[PDB]
């Protein structure tokens, strides 16, 4: 996958040149946001199981209906695998805040979610309903950090 | 006529043959090598420049 670095070595091997000033003033502001990045990404990691109870908490408040029967996250199972995506939500936007970068993102979650959702009949904009209350629920918790990186599963989503 | 004059002097040279030049076309060698890097740095600049940005 990409992260920053990366990124920044693809496009100039793709010029076919080496590093110049401005891609070395790149490459150094990430690795001076990289320490507050990594600070974020290990408090998520830590309270990743109190990220989940108050983002699942507050979208099921938001939207009772959910899990009242005939709803998507009526039963155990479908509960289970929606608190299960918002997982899967949050740990991809971790790796995504270390890296820097929001292709793991677009590889690992965006691309065939869509249809998966379709498939299913999960509805996709309570689900973003979910990934703006797990962006808040974080944003109380690290900053303001990795508001892009859900603000980015949301467009995606939508 | 009674001078001695001397009508045929030997020459400095000796009889021998043309010594062979191997060491000097090895030298040659090594210096048309150099002068052939200087512009072979030319073309491969102009093998490394993007694709099809003209
Ligand atoms: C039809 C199949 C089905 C099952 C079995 C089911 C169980 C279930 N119980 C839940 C919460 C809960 N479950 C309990 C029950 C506990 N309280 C005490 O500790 C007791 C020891 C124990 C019950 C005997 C409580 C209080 C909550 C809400 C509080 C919380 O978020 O933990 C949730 C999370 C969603 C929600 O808040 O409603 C599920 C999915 N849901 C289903 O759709
Ligand atoms: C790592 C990236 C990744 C993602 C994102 C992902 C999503 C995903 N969610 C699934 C199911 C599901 N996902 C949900 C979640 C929905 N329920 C609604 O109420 C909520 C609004 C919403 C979640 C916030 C539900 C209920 C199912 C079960 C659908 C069913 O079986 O009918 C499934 C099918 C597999 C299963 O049954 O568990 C996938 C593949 N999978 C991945 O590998």
């Amino acid at each position: 996958m990409l992260d920053a670095v990366t990124k920044i070595i693809n496009r100039t091997d793709a010029e076919g040149r080496y590093f110049a000033s401005k891609d070395f003033d790149e490459v150094t502001r990430f690795f001076a946001t990289g320490e507050a990045r990594l600070r974020a990404a290990s408090t998520i990691s830590a309270n990743a199981a109190s990220i989940l109870r108050e983002s699942a908490a507050a979208l099921f408040t938001e939207q009772p209906d959910l899990l009242r029967p005939g709803g998507n996250a009526y039963t155990s199972r479908r509960y289970a695998a929606c608190v299960r995506d918002m997982e899967y939500f949050l740990r991809y936007a971790t790796y995504a805040l270390v890296a820097g970068d929001t292709s793991v993102i677009d590889e690992r979650v965006l691309n065939g979610l869509k249809e998966t959702y379709m498939s299913l009949g999960v509805p996709i904009p309570s689900t973003v309903a979910g990934v703006t209350a797990m962006k808040g629920v974080v944003a109380s918790m690290i900053g303001s950090e990795a508001n892009v990186y859900f603000d980015h599963i949301a467009k995606g989503l939508s | 006529m009674q001078p001695i004059i001397l009508r045929t002097l030997s020459a400095r040279r000796p009889v021998q043959g043309r010594p062979n030049l191997e060491t000097y076309t090895s030298e040659v060698e090594r210096w048309k090598a150099i002068a052939q890097t200087q512009y072979a740095l030319e073309l491969a600049k102009e093998m490394s420049r993007p694709a099809l940005r003209t």
